[PDB]
DNA sequence: TGGAGTACAAGTGTGAGGAAAAGTAGTTGGCGGAAGTAAAGCAGT
């Protein structure tokens, strides 16, 4: 039922995506001209859409200059009939050199209908059909609060040979909620940011299996989800056990110079340091020229969050915040 | 797995003890209608041992024993192939000053040349300086002397004192 | 046999797969008629 | 390919008759067997000879071995060993060889290890192509051993043992020359006998339509209604025993059939057994600072207070033990509504089958209706 | 209001954590991350039952066949009574009949009448739109969708002395333009594939298509899903497939694409929740709750949850619970593959401050995966919630109410033929074995008086006798044909074979036979070191195997030992393999056929090597 | 049996041909050469 | 009593289908002007 991180490859998966985005390729091709008069076969279809790599969808705001008048001109039967006539007559030639499983999935997805059989569901390999087993049984046991359980099938699912980093980081709540012989939690997400974090330019014209961007790789122009769960994390474990010092030097290290959200913790790490600091126990030299460079270095990272791109912080109580931090030093 | 490579192991590579040059650009194609950010390396440039980037700065004696180091490490130095150079202070002349200088090697550059002069080195607050040396003729001419990419320019100062703001004769 | 077709890349041949019409009468099955190529060439060049 | 096909055929026999108490002339009797698979190849023409083997081939001749001395061991006990990880069959290549491994090209390194497990009687075909190039007819005695077959079939479900005789009557009746199942040989072709003319395949189809008829045809009063109520209920339900454990992996392996997905019906102490069922798949089945130092932050074993020193006295009871439960659960024993419990009971039995003997139901099908229409001929 | 969004987008995913915090120093849990904090919540069914009446491929454009909402009719209007909950399905032959209140639980009614009124093509598409809470009532009309032409129902005055669902219709209006429709919402305005328009409902039905219209075809989309909402009612649409999300405001010229769902995730299904600004998305991997704005209605991108399954055949419902301090959200994702259900728990509060409590999952029935499964509104920390269910394969609703405190037919239509000429040719060996088990219970019963006597130990006498005279006849055979180069059976008498039962008086006769052959021609297997493989366990003697076989049928069996008694003879009287030739056979054999082999295979042929 | 040393984390190393120069608990380039017991004299002067 | 035939079930011909380790390719990152005192033949008006 649920993703398993395997990557899979099939002789006969790899025809009927070949199979597919081929004839996509002459359908919109045609389509390109009969809108005018009024090479992999993937990778050339995948250089006319740009990859989100921040998300799962390319989001676009809509009250903004996006907006586009309706073309009223609707797509009738008697004008899509002769559109797909010259594509099919086209692609009936290697539809007999695919198998014949693959030529009635052809076409059948050529009017509609959707797979109801999953590419993943016969691997029969029988190292691949335990990992199937031992994620649904993951997912099922961190589902029902079992965690000295699910500690024991996640600890013997990444010594299997070809998983991946799907499963390995997103259920490591397992060390974090645990807490009877924790390894915290924390230190784990210290080891992905370590092996994982790369510097790579997201390439984006290779076909991409197996690694999937938004939870799981690191490229430039996208902090992974891991590097920056590891900043909260080390942030809120930072609150909790009052080495705030150690995290905004960690922080210091990196200049993320693309993003918004480090800044703002960043930003927010001097802002816990001035909440602290800013206690003073009188009822008198140092104390107080301290406290007014985090009350400093909040109001410049929090501007250079919002000079970079979005990240909408209330911008107006963390002012207000650091307001009451000069009331109390007066 | 990235380490921090401390400037013991510069030592014993014979090596040198580099810091990565980070250097965002600009592509502003039609005055700024389509921007392009690239942050790009630029090679390794070396690091002073103790400085705000030497993996060595804010660490307490017992800590630079546990790193392989003089207990009273110094700094101030840069690791070059393992040969240990540093940059020799130099004397120049003092900043934003207009000095008074006479000097026979003026008469030298053109006819009816004094010796005399003013020599102001005026620094940018990015520390890179700039001479404007004043000399004086004997015909009561004055011309502004100053050197650009190696070449050396002798314009007239009342084309400057025209030229900064809207004057008058009499101011 | 992939060592053999990149003898022929120099001289220009298109060493493409073969045809169903080239798989009954050459003693190779229909199906299995992707790894058995056949070259030709291009009459002007 | 055939130094090391023996190699690992090898370490299959030599981890029975060192664990499964098997004799030691067992190995003796596999040579022969062994032996003369060669001498088939050997009467091949050398240039493109194409030897037919496969994983499925180092088990058929270890049937044979075990059938020519007769044994009560089975592919009901083969598949069983195997995909319990228990015997070399999967992943043999990554393991033994160690020298051969690399010289071995990628099709013929890629055939030993046996990544998918006999399906749809694809463990019986074998035995067929086996008994074709070397005669184990007319050199051996090709007599299943049909009486220790249904002993596990009586134990199995927990029936009475009135249905061990009950079966053999039946039997009897419908069989060439009384006694005598005897194993089929195929030298023919690449045409799979759709007869069911494996004498293995023939004895399950006698047991399903004698739980069918002793029960239906029952005007004695012996058997009633409410004794399927505590019998369809008793064997739908799930323990804690090794065949019961080891029967949930054969049931994770194959994908095809359904009560696949049987795992989402699975209990607390049973997932913790399978899960040290995990610590002999690894066993079977520089950068290596990276995998070293997770591991030390996720170590294998529980965090602490494990179950290795200072546990019980028991927790797991045996398959001798859990029949006593069975059957002193359907302790009473003395129409429309009766023959739709007869529906629950045999579709039951028919479904714990398949997963055991690795065939379809479509290959079950035909063996109940080439034994059911050959047995009422009898009589006209 | 939180910290971290996108503004394009915002996530709280399976357990990485949140990503946002205030630092808000007021003793009060000074963090405000996106999940809530609580206890568990485990969620019990409460079965009832409600009515009733390629393959390897769905098509997409069927939607819904029941429907079931709270409805309020004219005479809910002008009289003061009010709430009236009704019952809308698809049942018959093929399919093409279309046919109430809460008592206590959710059960038919007492006249159990349905108003099975008739079209004349299967149904595909059964909807009621709901009503906004800014309109003051809930409406009463009901559209449908068949393959061949579109219809509109209207609820007009059910009764109160007989309870009887009286409608009208509308002119039903069949495709001028030839193309499936998909999806129609009303908050006649349908989307055909690729194209769609703005209906012309009506009033009368005693007795249209717009002019306005517009299409978003793609011609690289291939499959055939679509649909339509108004967005949050300001006469807005937003119009979809299963690559991208287009708003469309009908009334100006505008239109804008704010999903785009090709790369890694595609859309499956979007349920509007009766929140006219907060609605529910859900597309392949994740659950998206995305608004709309405050100021401007267009489009706002919301707090949402990666969705850790993957299938092509997913759908949602969702339910409001409606709470003093908040809003929650309970959202089933469910598929048309399996009966799994997965539902994860938003709260809407009162400053768009959403959050997310954790994950859960229930089971079902047996038999069948749903395919349609729809919550009941209720009329408006112990969460309670209700729905009621459609399988495939199978047109039984059920009905649950889920709180937080096998047999097939092909096994069935085997047996039992309708021959009455072979009704008891059959019964003949069922006869046969009434004849042979009293045969056979008598048979064994002379066995079971003679206990240790003389007289059977005379049988056995001669049975140690008999065996060794048609052995050592058959052991010189194979010395004096011994040189074949190219057979145990221990059955060779006749008499009976089946006069002596008792087997530690047995079992000193074969290890005497053992005894009596110490030489050479002949080896013997073992009994009690082999017969492990029935009972799985350690077995020390062959004399205690029957210890837990007579242990194993004690209670289910008349009389409980003449049966195992001679189950024990049938496995000795067939594991008696023991005429196996002796080591002069097997390593004369091994050598002859290796010299059949060449030098070639001398080296491949070659055992012991570690 | 001979050894070499890590000098990162002074774990003593013994390095066969066809290896890489590397630490093999941590991954350290640098390493170097332990001495043992052998024999050389000085006059104690 | 007879033969029609239509089925049922058997038997023969023929290449298509699911699998994995090696290899290839496919695209990036990344590395090696404040110096004197004096002569001379050459220019200038
Ligand atoms: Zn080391």
């Amino acid at each position: 039922m649920f993703e398993v991180p395997i990557t899979l490859t099939n002789r006969k998966f790899a025809q009927r995506r070949k199979l597919k985005y081929q004839y996509i390729n002459y359908i919109s091709r045609r389509f390109d001209r009969i809108s005018k008069k009024s090479s992999d076969e993937e990778r050339k279809f995948w250089k006319k859409y740009e990859k989100p790599e921040k998300s799962f969808e390319i989001w676009r705001t809509v009250s903004s200059q996006n907006k586009q008048p309706i073309n009223k001109q609707k797509m009738t039967y008697h004008n899509f009939k002769k559109i797909e006539k010259i594509p099919l007559r086209k692609m009936e030639i290697p539809l007999l050199h695919c198998t014949k499983e693959n030529k009635l999935y052809f076409q059948s997805i050529s009017r509609g209908l959707e797979p109801l059989k999953t590419s993943t569901s016969e691997v029969r390999n029988y190292r691949t059909r335990h990992i199937v087993t031992l994620t649904d049984l993951l997912h099922l046991n961190v589902s029902r609060h079992n965690w000295s359980l699910a500690y024991k099938i996640f600890a013997t699912l990444i010594r299997i040979p070809g998983v991946q980093i799907k499963s390995l980081w997103g259920i490591g709540v397992e060390i974090l909620d645990n807490l009877s012989n924790s390894s915290s939690g924390l230190d784990f997400l210290q080891w992905m940011c370590q092996i994982y974090s790369s510097k790579s330019r997201f390439v984006q014209n290779i076909n991409y299996r197996s690694i999937v961007p938004p939870f799981q790789t690191g490229s430039r122009t996208h902090t992974a989800k891991f590097a920056i769960t590891y900043l909260w994390s080390s942030l809120i474990n930072c609150q909790k056990s009052m080495l705030i010092d150690k995290i905004s030097e960690w922080v210091l290290t990196p200049p993320f110079m693309e993003d918004a959200e480090v800044w703002f913790i960043y930003a927010s790490c001097h802002l816990l340091k001035a909440d602290t600091l800013s206690r003073q126990f009188v009822n008198r030299d140092i104390k107080i020229n301290q406290v007014i460079k985090h009350i400093h270095y909040v109001r410049t990272f929090l501007k250079i969050c919002l000079d970079k791109g979005g990240f909408a912080v209330p911008s107006r109580l963390i002012e207000n915040q650091l307001k009451s931090f000069e009331s109390r030093l007066y | 797995v990235e380490r921090k490579v401390y400037p013991s192991e510069s030592r014993q590579r014979l090596t040198s003890y580099r810091g990565k040059l980070l250097l965002k650009l600009k592509w502003s194609v039609n005055n700024g209608e389509e921007n392009l950010f690239e942050v790009r390396d630029c090679g390794g440039l070396p690091v002073m041992l103790q400085s705000n980037r030497c993996h060595l700065n804010k660490m307490s004696p017992y800590e630079l024993v546990q790193h392989k180091e003089e207990s009273d490490e110094i700094g101030g130095y840069f690791i070059v192939n393992g040969i240990e150079k540093l940059i020799r202070m130099l004397i120049v002349q003092r900043r934003n000053h207009p000095m008074a200088i006479i000097r026979p090697s003026f008469a030298n550059r053109g006819a009816s040349y004094s010796h005399y002069g003013i020599q102001i080195r005026s620094v940018r607050p990015d520390q890179t300086s700039q001479t404007n040396v004043l000399h004086y003729l004997n015909d009561g001419q004055v011309t502004f002397r100053f050197s650009w990419r190696k070449n050396e320019y002798l314009v007239p100062v009342v084309m400057i004192l025209k030229a900064l703001c809207h004057t008058s004769d009499r101011e | 046999p992939s060592k053999v077709v990149s003898l022929f890349r120099v001289l220009g041949a298109i060493v493409k797969g073969a045809t169903v019409a080239q798989a009954e009468a050459f003693g190779i099955p229909k199906s299995t008629a992707a790894s058995y190529k056949i070259a030709t060439m291009k009459v002007p060049f | 390919f055939l130094k090391s096909f023996q190699f690992i055929l090898k370490r299959q026999i030599r981890w029975l008759i060192t664990e499964m108490r098997f004799p030691k002339e067992f190995e003796h009797v596999a040579k022969i067997i062994w032996l003369k698979i060669l001498k088939t190849i050997n009467d091949q023409p050398q240039e493109e000879l194409k030897l037919q083997l496969h994983m499925t081939s180092t088990i058929s001749i270890l049937y044979l071995a075990s059938t020519h001395l007769s044994l009560p061991v089975y592919t009901c006990d083969y598949i069983k060993w195997i995909c319990t990880a228990k015997m070399p069959y999967f992943q043999a290549s990554e393991i033994l060889p160690k020298s051969w491994r690399i010289q071995l090209p990628n099709y013929y390194v890629s055939i030993l290890e046996g990544s998918i497990s006999p399906f749809n009687g694809q463990l019986y075909n074998k035995i067929a192509l086996t008994c074709g190039m070397i005669h184990f007819k007319e050199f051996f005695n090709s007599e299943i051993s049909c009486q220790g077959l249904l002993l596990k079939l009586v134990m199995q479900c927990a029936l009475p043992p009135e249905f061990y005789f009950y079966t053999k009557q039946v039997i009897e009746f419908e069989e060439t020359d009384i006694r005598n199942l005897t194993l089929w040989e195929r030298t023919d072709e690449r045409h799979t006998g759709r007869v069911s003319n494996h004498a293995e395949l023939r004895v399950l189809s006698y047991f399903m339509l004698t739980i069918n008829w002793m029960l239906s045809f029952d005007r004695d009063r012996q058997y009633p209604l409410k004794w399927i109520l505590s019998l369809t209920e008793s064997l739908t339900q799930r323990t804690t025993t090794s065949e019961s454990i080891g029967r949930n992996i054969v049931k994770v392996v194959y994908p095809d059939k359904p009560t696949s997905s049987d795992y989402f019906q699975w209990s607390e102490e049973e997932t913790l057994e399978f899960l040290k069922w995990m610590e002999k798949q690894f066993l079977p089945t520089d950068q290596k600072i990276a995998r070293r130092k997770l591991y030390k932050i996720f170590p294998l074993d529980r965090e602490a207070n494990h179950d290795g020193e200072f546990n019980d006295s028991t927790h797991q009871l045996t398959f001798i033990e859990d029949l006593q439960e069975r059957y002193a659960k359907q302790t009473p024993f003395f129409p429309p509504a009766r023959k739709e419990a007869i529906g629950r009971l045999l579709t039951h039995i028919a479904s714990q089958l398949l997963v055991d003997f690795a065939i379809s139901k479509e290959q079950l099908k035909d063996c109940i209706s080439r034994i059911k229409n050959a047995c009422l001929h009898r009589m006209n | 209001l939180g910290v971290g969004v996108q503004g394009a987008s915002l996530y709280c995913p399976q357990e990485n954590y949140t990503t946002k915090k205030q630092e808000k120093p007021q003793w009060l849990r000074p963090v405000d991350d996106t999940l809530a904090e609580d206890a568990l919540d485990l969620h019990i069914v409460v079965k009832s039952l409600l009515c009733d009446t390629d393959a390897f491929f769905w098509d997409p454009t069927v939607a819904n066949r029941l429907d079931s909402q709270y409805i309020q009719t004219a005479s809910d209007l002008r009289n003061y009574r009010d709430g009236t909950e009704i019952i809308a399905y698809a049942s018959g032959k093929t399919g093409s009949v279309l046919n109430l209140t809460r008592q206590n639980t959710l059960h038919l009614n007492r006249h159990n009448n349905v108003t099975s009124i008739e079209l004349h093509s299967p149904i595909k598409s059964i909807k009621i739109p709901g009503a906004s809470e800014s309109i003051g009532r809930r409406s009463n009309l009901v559209g449908i969708i068949t393959e061949n032409s579109f219809q509109i129902f209207r609820i007009e005055s059910v009764h109160s002395r007989s309870c009887d669902v009286m409608v009208s219709s509308s002119e039903p209006l069949y495709f001028v333009e030839i193309d499936d429709l998909q999806v129609v919402d009303f908050a006649a305005i349908i989307d055909i594939k690729g194209n769609w328009s703005i209906g012309r409902i009506p009033k009368n039905f005693n007795n249209l298509i717009d002019n306005l219209h517009g299409t978003i075809f793609d011609p690289e989309e291939l499959s055939s899903w679509k649909r339509i909402e108004w967005f949050s009612h300001f006469q807005k649409i937003l119009v979809f497939d299963r690559s991208k999300m287009i708003e469309i405001d009908f009334m100006n010229n505008w239109q804008t694409e704010v999903v785009q769902a090709k790369a890694w995730s595609n859309i499956r299904d979007y349920k509007r929740i009766d929140d006219k600004n907060g609605i529910l998305l859900t597309s392949r991997e994740i659950i998206i709750v995305g608004a709309s704005e405050s100021n401007d209605p267009v489009r706002r991108i919301s707090w949402k949850h990666d969705l850790d399954p993957d299938d092509t055949t997913l759908r949602i419902t969702v339910q409001k619970v409606k709470k003093p301090d908040h809003i929650l959200l309970v959202a089933f994702v469910y598929s048309m593959r399996h009966k799994r259900i997965y539902m994860h728990v938003f709260s809407h509060r009162k400053a768009n401050l959403f959050q997310s409590l954790g994950c859960s999952t229930v089971l079902e029935i047996p038999g069948g995966t749903p395919t349609g499964i729809e919550t009941i509104l209720t009329l408006d920390f112990e969460l309670v919630v209700d729905f009621l269910v459609k399988l495939r394969n199978s047109s039984e609703v059920y009905y649950y109410a889920l709180s937080n405190t096998v047999d097939h037919p092909e096994w069935a239509s085997l047996f039992n033929n309708a021959d009455e000429r072979e009704k008891e040719s059959i019964g003949a060996l069922v006869s046969q074995i009434k004849l042979k088990e009293r045969e056979r219970i008598s048979r064994v019963q002379n066995l079971i008086e003679h206990e240790n006597s003389h007289d059977e130990d005379k049988y056995l006498q001669d049975l140690g006798y008999r065996l060794s005279i048609a052995t050592n006849e058959l052991l010189e055979s194979w010395q004096k044909t011994k040189d074949e180069s190219i057979h145990s059976k221990l059955k060779n008498l006749l008499e009976n074979s089946d006069s002596f039962a008792s087997i530690p008086e047995f079992s000193s006769l074969l290890d005497q036979f053992f005894q009596y052959y110490q030489d050479q021609d002949v080896t013997f297997i073992g009994f009690e070191k082999l017969l492990h493989l029935f009972l799985h366990e350690d077995v020390p003697g062959l004399d205690i195997f029957y210890n837990k076989l007579l242990q194993c049928w004690v209670l289910v069996s008349p009389q409980a030992e003449l049966l195992t008694k001679e189950i024990v003879k049938d496995i000795i009287w067939s594991l008696a393999r023991l005429e196996k030739p002796s080591l002069f056979e097997p390593i004369q054999n091994e050598i002859s056929r290796s010299l059949s082999g060449p030098y070639q295979d001398i080296i491949s042929s070659w055992d012991m090597d570690d | 049996t001979l050894k070499y040393i890590c000098a990162e984390c002074s774990s003593k190393l013994s390095l066969s041909r066809t290896d890489a120069v590397r630490c093999k608990d941590c991954g350290h380039r640098i390493l170097l050469k332990a001495r043992t017991k052998r024999l050389v004299q000085f006059e104690a002067r």
